[PDB]
């Protein structure tokens, strides 16, 4: 219990913010402010006090103790579970999705109240049945997508296309320098290029190779901004779809076989993260359809 | 009447009882019943073997006789995919 | 195995198919339990 | 006083009200079912205190509610004046044993009476076996125990709802007017600007119709009606005018195709709502219409009239028109205000009272409908109510309730836990409820009415989260059967000692406080700032003397098996739903002992559960044995308990009793004489406390699995007894009869040695599987000698009866002692099913240790897999030689964010070793000594209340002032962590390790029942696949995305060989078994079954689905 | 015996989700004591298996054809990347 | 000293795909499985296992082990 | 004009004649795969089919003999309807109104109910079945693997 | 790139990484079909779903025989009106509709090539993917001769 270290200036900041909320409650009772914009407000001072308090939590830590050498090196655990047992709970969304103006001023290691833990409840049941539904749509959606992407597999070795897709490469760069894409791997990477570039009258990279991080980090600092890839949108087979436009297999790293069914890989790899989204409107806002 | 019953004994059961057959079950059945509100009890069978002039062991036939088959499409409870029919080798 | 055909069929084809009529609604005799002849469940 | 065990408590507040009698649920419900003794009793004391309380009992209300009826003429009439029971001709133990269903005689006086011979017929008549409730709440049903759980439904009544279509822009608002039994109608203003009626939701209408349908002219409405828009707008543009214009509309409309009739139309809208028997509004209805559209004093029961259809007219006008207030329609100034279903005062439960009085009232119009069609056909003067009048829809529609329904549930006895829960359970489903398709997020959802009325911690996760849940510890249920939860009353700013039990509907209008609010040396509020909760759910505070009730305790919200976790204000809300509802699955082991750190309501959840043998009436033992315990009361009785020993629950665990009374002590009323299973001395006892440390030790505590010394395999802490019962029948088929012989043919002499004369292994005889218990032998089969079988049988001999074996063998992979043989002859008096001869059972016990796989669990969500079961040497030890217990991986506990459990071992460590606390003159010091927990001795167990635990600066102090243990030093450090050595290289761990006592439970996820293996088995029916199951030795089935992988693969040949070989092939799989067993390679696939059933079926329906070669077809 | 003829002779193992490629997976079978399947460490992150309580189920390849493919297409040393973007999905990471 | 040892790598870079290579491996096992269940026919069709074999071995292990070799071709028809 | 014209032409360029579209023989299914086999305790398990088709054969019958000798017109179309529709419910229960039930309790499954859906033939017995040499057991952590 | 680029930037707000060829595969399964006006050429009817394969054959075969070409404009459809208007029928019958599938390719009396992998699962036999091509079964396999000298 003394490895989770409450920050030692939390109590002085929520007693200053209960002290500034107070003066809003009692200027509130004289009617000179509606309920809604004191809610309002109220969740954003309250938003704005649990960032605050993480961040004090963020700098108490050493380095040492075991909570955050776990968290930090990437093995179990991740920031906001450790901001809601060190710090307070923050806000918690009410049923039917609006927020309670009272935060959860309590950590997991003081412990929560009564009305505390009756609110946080209303959250963990909605995020249960929330994550039941969503597991059984993504399977749906996994077998929908299964059953149409079906009866498509590699059955050429090569075509005789040089068309491509034009993706970009390098972008958003500064004055006087140039970066690349920030989400290179899952764009470029794995493919191979129609056809050979040049920028100085000799060549880069060749046609029909495979892009790893040593040449699209050639290909960027030689200045190139858009690379003509080969995919398989573009691809002309006359029997399903060929190897090399389809590029290297991510499984097993190399040249896709003859033969690999792609459309089912493809099928479960969208449809397997469909239960780990974990996504749903935080807030409507009091309006439907924004 | 004669007609309704004599359809309701050849077409009614779906494993087929001729309608002496039928007549004797129901015969049975309605003279268990008044025994049964009667007494206040289930009556024993040999009890009604002697009201019926029959023996027992004709009594336990024709009660074995009287049943009714249970489909195979019938569902265990939460599971509607696992039936009745695929629990049975 | 070169293809799989479907189509309406016929009264001609139900009674190619047939290898007799199905004359009585009786299933199985309820005491010999056998079943019935030139009924459902016919031998 | 001397009731419990010690257990000192870390509570700070002192509790008002007690906690009720948890098992009062079921056992109050049945009694006012019943109106026994105990029920008018009830009502009797209610009366002379002034409560509220129906003085007509659940039977008595059920037969007057069928009136003395009327044939055609209106000359004969039946009346069921009073009902009565006998004692039950058998015992409960009888029907335990014996395959019974404990029920008693169901008498009632009927008298016929003719008006027009003046003649009364009274007499008794026998109603039936009606099922009886035991003091356990339990129903003794066929030898089995069931529980009927309550059920939540929508409360009867009047309901407006407001809703907004992005068509239409504007928001549109709807009335509903749903009763306990009739028909529905409802009332939409505004879909295109008109306001409509919806009778049952038949044909387009509108609402001038229907009122002009009935008595009111167009006059009245016009005048009375007339200063809403919308309205006038509907009655302006009607065309139709007048009374029989407006009836004959809506019956041609409601009823199409016959031309339409005044005493038709007149006769249909009568008896669809106005009739008392199809209609019947229950008296929640009637009171819940009254209050909401504020009829001032109506009838108690009854039918809606039309006046309660205009003043749900009147409601919804004026609250689609705008305000929110207005005077009652014939009533008072009222709110108006749509309200939602999912609020827990327009939610109410169905006790088992009302269950089976509905199930009886089934059965009582099933039998009014054959009494008429039997007075229809019969002539007068050969009337007597024993034959008119017949009983059996009555016990059908009761015995078609207590089985084969959602509600009448197979109680676990798991443990005392589960049992509870089980009775508290509140189940959203059933017959006439809302169904798991029909559930949304919304109902399943926590409303902020639930507080003090069902609990928000503990439910089903499984498909039906929500819809199952556990009633609150303090709740109580209305006589309508809204669910109440009892408040202090406060008035001038003090805090008296007054309770008033107040349902989800007062509890709005008034502004709730908080059982934790400090309180100073009177009863008023110490502090001006009060943190407290009002309608809606807002938590505003409320300054000074302005709150006028508070909660009787901080356990108030949560339910019997939340309140056994301790630290659970620490503890995520997931994983308290975890463990409480993980904690039902607790086995008992062989001797329990109570938490060393718990809540101090154990005591109270192990004695309200009746496992645990109490005193009936007070005095002092006299006799005391492992089978009974003999008492001689101070009025001179002399009572003997009957203990069951190594009896079997219904999930196979033990119900063994042990005792902790002496010979000669003194007793009082409701004293635990003997224990249950999973209890210590009547205080409930589900698990083990095991020194705990938290470290990664060598990857086999990885992903929360378990590592455990041997200490609990030799010391025999962690293992359990498991009864299973198992049972054949010699019955007498068309060949012949079945026979329980020893003389089993085919088989050697040693095989049958443990078998008795008459073919019965012995009591006591270890057995094994495949072993012989009871020897059964068919008569005999169609007889088809092979030539080659015929000359073996020429040189070896054979059997002259040729009976085959069919004798009742032990499953695969079972190991168990025969404790019990049972065996039924038709012969002797023992009744048995038609068509047997007779049956026998036999119970195998087995001690199971702790093995691999077996899953444990705490109290906190945490679970595990047993990893690896390590020798006492190679556990981590601590500065004293002593070993830990086992090895938990810390890696879990900050990501599910359940510390709790860390505080619970730190105080578990504190509860073993005693502290010493006396004039240390600081505040977590003096707290504990003005509480009492200041001298502890050793190994005295803790109670820490569910909100009100020590405090982190209760443990940091008492880890400081630990009593040493030898040497006259402490070994866990103020830190909470001690100095801990290594088993295995025996170099001291470089950091402190956190070390203590947790408790950890042994969950009915046992690795001998999960483990299941075939090769070749049994194969199903329909289609020539293996059937599925462990008991039947079937196999696992292989998915539609198993399939998928196999293609993502590209694995064409195993695919093909697990589709094709290793199933649906009726000739492929005994070749490929050839080919196994001789050698050789395994044969090509050939076609599966199913594509031909499939291929059979398509051409049922009349489809010429032939297959083409590339020849020809097929 | 048994000891002797479970080697060289791969069996499938299959967690019941089988989201994606990687759930089912061959492995060279070893007898073990106790009534529970032993898996390694290394591979449970591919499974999506945690040790809370998860039932396994094991397949039998069982001609040439099938354990050949259990060998060379399924083998769990062999599918070290994980086939939705190519990063390695068999080191798990709460431990080690 | 078990299924990995035979290196798959030398297995790829001996037949280029690995379809192939397990189809491969699986008519040689099924070779060498009716070579042992021959019963002393001698028939010309059916060659033993090339590599040296131990008392007790599948097949499929010696038809893998024939395949790193080198030692055995094949081709498509 | 064009959604008609198509089913034409799917009666015009192909060989099946549109006498399938009223049919005046009812096929049966195989008797092994609408079983009635015996359960111990003396009982039955009979597959619905076995009822729906019991239902055509006794409507027929009843037919037949009606047609036998002189009949009304109004209790021959009678008839001859409620053939229609014990042979309708034996294609589809449920199509079409108030499905049959049989025992008062869920509807009579027909012909078309087991090539359809979850408990259909085509997804939970081809694509997904049962296997043998196959087994289950909880999972444990071994390191030295 | 709308499609590819949406379904990216909607995994993309969680964490989870998914290539983009794996949307582009059902993307290309996407944009397969077409939709045909002015055909009183092509001798089909107008306003139908129409196969890219299927509609640019009858253009080769209408422009061979010198008539002018019908007009389609690509139509972008679901998923499951994807996998529904396929050529085999059972894959559409075990697919969502079981019934009407049936019943439409009863009229059409429509004959499947039993290509692609539902339809030779629900067979039993080899599905035409990895293991299964002909190009991989149609190897034979001997012993060499140096081999065969050495023993
Ligand atoms: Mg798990
Ligand atoms: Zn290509």
């Amino acid at each position: 219990i003394s490895d989770i270290v409450v920050p030692d200036a939390k109590k002085e900041i929520v007693k200053g913010y209960e002290g500034q909320d107070e003066k809003v409650q009692k200027q509130y009772e004289r009617g000179l402010i509606t309920k809604e914009e004191r809610t309002q407000e109220l969740i954003a001072i309250w938003t704005k006090a649990t960032n605050e308090v993480a961040e004090a939590m963020n700098d108490n830590f050493p380095k040492t103790n075991p909570v955050s050498m776990m968290v930090n090196s990437g093995a179990r655990g991740n920031m906001m579970q450790m901001r809601q047992i060190a710090g307070m709970r923050g806000l918690v969304s009410n049923a039917k999705n609006e927020t309670i103006p009272r935060p959860i001023k309590a950590s997991f290691r003081e412990g929560l109240s009564v009305l505390e833990y009756f609110i946080s409840t209303h959250g963990a049941r909605k995020g249960l049945a929330d994550t039941a539904l969503r597991t059984a749509d993504s399977g749906y959606l996994t077998r929908r997508l299964v059953d149409v992407s079906q009866d498509v597999i590699i059955r050429e070795e090569d075509c005789g296309t040089e068309r491509g897709l034009k993706l970009p490469i390098a972008t958003r760069d500064a004055d006087g320098t140039l970066r690349k894409a920030e989400d290179v791997e899952t764009s470029v990477y794995a493919r191979m290029l129609a056809e050979d570039v040049v920028i100085d009258g000799k060549v880069i990279a060749p046609a029909n190779v495979d892009l790893g991080d040593v040449l699209i980090d050639a290909l960027v600092a030689h200045g190139v901004e858009e690379v003509k890839t080969r995919s398989i949108l573009t691809c002309e087979s006359q029997v399903g779809t060929c190897a090399m436009c389809y590029g290297r297999s991510l499984a097993t790293g190399k040249l896709v076989d003859i033969g690999e069914a792609v459309g089912i890989i493809a099928a479960q790899s969208i449809g397997e993260p469909g239960t780990q989204l974990t996504m749903r409107t935080f807030h409507t806002g009091g309006v439907a359809g924004d | 009447r004669q007609a309704i019953t004599r359809a309701m004994a050849d077409q009614a059961r779906t494993i087929r009882i001729p309608v002496h057959m039928v007549e004797v079950i129901n015969k049975l059945a309605r003279v268990q019943r008044q025994m049964l509100q009667d007494l206040g009890r289930e009556p024993t069978p040999e009890e009604l073997a002697k009201e019926l002039d029959m023996t027992p062991e004709k009594v336990i036939e024709v009660q074995k006789y009287g049943r009714e088959p249970i489909s195979l499409h019938t569902p265990l409870g939460e599971d509607g995919d696992s039936e009745f029919g695929d629990l049975i080798e | 195995f070169d293809e799989l055909r479907i189509g309406l069929a016929t009264a001609d084809d139900i009674r190619q198919w047939s290898h007799g009529e199905v004359k009585k609604p009786e299933t199985i005799n309820y005491r010999t339990l056998k079943p019935e002849k030139d009924g459902l469940f016919c031998e | 006083a001397s009731t419990a065990p010690l257990r000192i408590s870390f509570a700070k507040i002192k509790e008002p009200l007690e906690v009720p009698n948890l098992l009062a649920l079921q056992t109050e419900s049945f009694d006012w079912l019943l109106g026994n003794d105990a029920w008018k009793a009830r009502v009797e004391s209610a009366l002379e205190s002034g409560q509220d309380v129906p003085t007509k009992s659940g039977l008595e209300e059920i037969f007057e509610e069928i009136s003395p009826i009327e044939d055609f003429s209106g000359s004969m009439s039946l009346t069921f004046r009073d009902h009565r029971f006998e004692p039950p001709k058998n015992s409960i133990d009888e029907c335990k044993d014996r395959d019974f269903t404990y029920a008693a005689p169901l008498f009632v006086t009927a008298e016929f009476t003719n008006n027009e011979t003046g003649e009364i017929k009274s007499q008794t008549v026998f109603m039936g076996d009606f099922p009886l409730m035991t003091n356990k709440g339990t129903f003794v049903i066929n030898g089995t125990e069931r529980v009927v759980v309550s059920q939540l439904v929508r409360s009867p009544g009047v309901y407006f709802d407001s809703s907004i279509d992005k068509t239409s822009d504007k928001d549109i608002f709807s009335a509903k007017i749903i009763p306990s039994r009739g028909a529905w109608l409802e009332m939409e203003i505004d879909k295109r600007d008109m306001v409509g009626v919806r009778i049952d939701r038949k044909r387009k209408q509108s609402v001038t119709v229907l009122l002009k349908a009935l008595g009111w002219t167009t006059e009245q409405i016009l005048e009375e009606f007339g200063e809403y828009e919308s309205m006038r707008a509907t009655l302006e543009k009607d065309h139709t005018q007048g009374q029989d214009d407006a009836l004959l509309d809506i019956y041609r409309k409601l009823r199409p195709g016959e031309p339409p009739t005044r005493e038709a139309a007149q006769t249909l809208l009568e008896n669809l709502y106005f009739n008392p028997k199809r209609y019947d509004l229950a008296k929640v209805g009637r009171y819940k219409v009254n209050k909401k559209l504020g009829a001032d004093e109506p009838l108690d029961a009854g039918v809606l009239t039309t006046d309660d259809v205009i003043a749900t007219i009147k409601y919804l006008v004026k609250l689609h028109a705008g305000e929110t207030e207005t005077v009652g329609e014939s009533g008072r100034e009222i709110v108006v205000e749509t309200d939602d279903i999912d609020h827990f005062g327009n939610r109410r439960i169905r006790n088992v009272g009302e269950l089976i009085q509905n199930q009886v009232r089934t059965g009582l119009a099933r039998m009014e409908r054959v009494v008429r069609e039997r007075m229809t056909t019969q002539d007068v003067e050969a009337i007597t109510p024993q034959t008119l009048i017949n009983i059996r829809p009555v016990v059908a529609s009761i015995k078609e309730f207590f089985g084969t329904s959602q509600l009448s549930q197979f109680m676990d006895q798991n443990n005392p836990l589960s049992g509870l829960t089980h009775k508290r359970r509140l189940n959203a489903l059933g017959p006439g409820g809302l169904s798991r398709e029909r559930a949304g997020f919304e109902v399943r959802d926590v409303h902020p009415s639930h507080y003090g009325r069902m609990c928000p911690i503990e439910t089903p996760e499984g498909p039906n989260i929500g819809l199952i849940g556990s009633l609150a510890s303090y709740g109580r249920i209305n006589p309508f059967g809204f669910i109440e939860t009892p408040y202090r009353k406060v008035v001038e700013g003090q805090v008296t000692d007054d309770v008033d039990y107040l349902t989800a509907d007062e509890e709005d209008r008034f502004v709730i406080a908080q059982a934790n609010a400090a309180l100073g040396d009177d009863m008023r509020f110490a502090e001006a700032r009060v943190l407290v909760r009002r309608r809606g759910g807002e938590v505003d505070y409320v300054p000074g003397d302005d709150v006028d009730y508070m909660d009787v305790s901080p356990r108030q919200m949560v339910s019997v098996a939340t309140a056994m976790i301790p630290f659970l204000e620490h503890d995520d809300a997931n994983r308290a739903l975890m463990g409480a509802n993980m904690m039902r699955q607790a086995v008992p082991l062989i001797k329990s002992e109570s938490p060393l750190v718990g809540t101090g309501m154990e005591y109270r959840s192990a004695a309200d559960a009746g496992d645990v043998v109490k005193a009936e009436k007070a005095g002092v033992v006299q006799e005391v044995s492992a089978d009974y315990i003999t008492t001689t009361n101070d009025d001179g009785t002399y009572i003997t308990y009957r203990l069951a020993k190594f009896s079997r629950s219904n999930q196979g665990t033990s119900v063994n009793q042990k005792v902790i009374v002496a010979e000669g002590d003194r007793i009082i009323e409701g004293q635990v004489l003997a224990d249950g299973p999973a209890t210590e001395n009547g205080e409930m006892a589900l698990g083990k406390n095991l020194l705990v440390a938290f470290m990664p030790w060598e990857g086999h505590n990885y992903e929360d699995a378990i590592i455990l010394s041997q200490r609990l395999v030799q010391d025999d802490v962690l293992s359990s007894i498991h009864i299973e019962e198992h049972e054949v029948d010699a019955r007498d088929t068309k060949l012949g009869p079945e026979e329980i012989t020893r003389d089993i043919p085919n088989v050697s002499e040693e095989v049958l040695a443990d078998l008795d004369e008459r073919g019965i292994i012995r009591i006591g005889a270890e057995v094994v599987a495949g072993d012989i218990l009871v020897g059964k032998v068919t008569p005999k089969g169609e007889t088809e000698l092979t030539p080659e079988e015929r000359l073996l049988r020429a040189i070896f001999g054979e059997k002259a009866r040729e009976v085959r074996d069919t004798s009742l063998k032990v499953p695969h992979g079972e190991i168990g002692k025969v404790i019990g043989v049972r065996v039924f002859d038709r012969e002797e008096g023992d009744e048995l099913p038609p068509g047997v001869n007779q049956l026998v059972r036999v119970y195998v016990a087995q001690k199971r240790k702790i093995t691999d796989g077996d899953k444990l669990a705490g109290r906190h969500g945490n679970k595990g897999v047993i990893s690896k079961i390590n020798p006492i040497e190679d556990m981590p030890f601590l500065e004293d030689g002593t070993p830990v217990d086992i090895i938990l991986n810390p890696l879990a506990v900050p990501s599910r964010m359940n510390p709790g459990q860390v505080l619970e071992i730190h105080l578990g460590w504190l509860a073993s070793r005693g502290w010493d606390v006396s004039g240390l003159a600081e505040e977590w010091a003096q707290r504990l000594q003005v509480i009492g927990a200041d001298k502890v001795e050793p190994g005295t167990n803790v109670a820490t209340p569910v909100f009100d635990g020590a405090r982190e600066d209760e443990l940091a102090g008492l880890l400081q002032h630990t009593i040493p243990n030898r040497d006259g030093e402490r070994m866990v450090l103020p830190s909470g962590k001690a100095r801990l050595f290594d088993g295995r290289s025996g170099e001291p761990f470089p950091e402190p390790i956190s070390v203590g006592y947790m408790y950890i439970l042994k969950l009915h996820h046992l690795v001998d029942d999960k483990l299941h293996a075939r090769s070749t088995g049994p194969y199903s029916m329909i289609t020539q696949q293996p059937l599925g199951g462990k008991a039947q030795f079937g196999g696992q089935r292989f998915g539609e995305m198993e399939v998928w992988a196999l293609e993502a693969y590209g694995a064409a040949y195993a695919l093909q060989e697990l589709l094709t070989i290793k199933s649906d092939d009726v000739t492929g799989r005994v070749k490929v078994y050839e080919a196994i067993v001789k050698g050789e390679n395994i044969p090509e696939p050939g076609i599966p079954e199913s594509f031909k059933v499939l291929i059979k079926e398509m051409q049922s329906l009349c489809l010429n689905v032939e297959v083409l070669s590339s020849d020809g077809m097929s | 015996v048994l000891e002797e003829v479970i080697a060289e002779h791969p069996v499938l193992l299959n967690r019941a989700p089988t989201l994606h490629r990687l759930g089912i997976q061959a492995f060279e079978p070893q007898l073990v004591e106790g009534k529970a399947i032993q898996i390694h460490p290394l591979v449970c992150t591919a499974f999506n298996a945690d040790f809370d309580g998860d039932q396994m189920a094991v397949h039998l390849p069982l001609s040439a054809e099938a354990q050949a493919e259990a060998r060379i297409l399924m083998l769990s040393s062999n599918n070290i990347l994980k086939p939705a973007d190519g990063r390695p999905v068999t080191m798990p990471t709460q431990d080690m | 000293e078990g299924i990995i040892n035979p290196p798959i790598d030398e297995l790829l870079e001996a037949t280029d795909s690995k379809y192939s290579l397990v189809i491969y491996a699986a008519k040689r096992a099924r070779q060498i499985n009716a070579y042992y269940s021959q019963l002393g026919e001698g028939l010309l069709e059916y060659v033993g296992p090339l590599v040296d074999t131990h008392v007790h071995e599948k097949p499929l292990s010696i038809a893998l082990r024939e395949i790193n070799a080198g030692l055995l071709t094949s081709e498509a028809i | 004009a064009l959604k008609r014209l198509k089913v034409v032409s799917a009666f015009l360029q192909t060989s099946n004649s549109p006498k399938g579209m009223v049919l005046d023989c009812v096929p049966v299914i195989p008797p092994d795969l609408r079983p009635m086999v015996q359960l111990d305790g003396g009982r039955f398990a009979t597959s619905d089919l076995n009822d729906l088709y019991r239902r055509v054969i006794n409507r027929n019958n009843r037919l037949k003999r009606l047609l036998d000798l002189g009949a009304p017109e109004i209790i021959v179309n009678n008839e001859k309807r409620m053939l229609q529709e014990a042979v309708d419910a034996l294609f589809d229960n449920g199509r079409r109104g108030r499905p049959v039930t049989g025992p008062g309790n869920r509807p009579l499954k027909s012909l078309s109910d087991m090539l359809k859906g979850k408990q259909g033939r085509f997804r939970q017995n081809l694509l997904g079945k049962r296997v043998d040499y196959s087994a289950r057991s909880v999972i444990v952590v071994g390191p030295q693997l | 790139v709308h499609l590819v680029g949406e379904v990216q930037k909607v995994y993309n707000s969680q964490g989870v990484s998914i290539h983009d060829k794996h949307i582009e595969i059902i993307i290309r399964q996407m944009l397969r079909r077409v939709t045909i006006i002015e055909s009183g050429d092509a001798e089909l009817l107008p306003g139908e779903l129409v196969e890219r394969t299927k509609f640019e054959t009858e253009n080769r075969r209408v422009v061979q025989e010198g008539g002018h070409p019908a007009s389609g404009r690509p139509q972008l459809m679901g998923i499951t009106k994807a996998s529904l208007a396929t050529e085999s029928w059972l894959s559409a019958a075990s697919f969502q509709e079981t019934t009407r599938v049936l019943t439409d390719a009863a009229i059409n009396a429509k004959s499947d090539s039993l290509i692609g992998l539902k339809e030779n699962v629900i067979i039993g036999k080899l599905i035409p993917a990895g293991t299964g091509l002909s190009r991989y079964r149609n190897i034979r396999v001997e012993p060499t001769e140096e081999a065969k000298a050495a023993m």
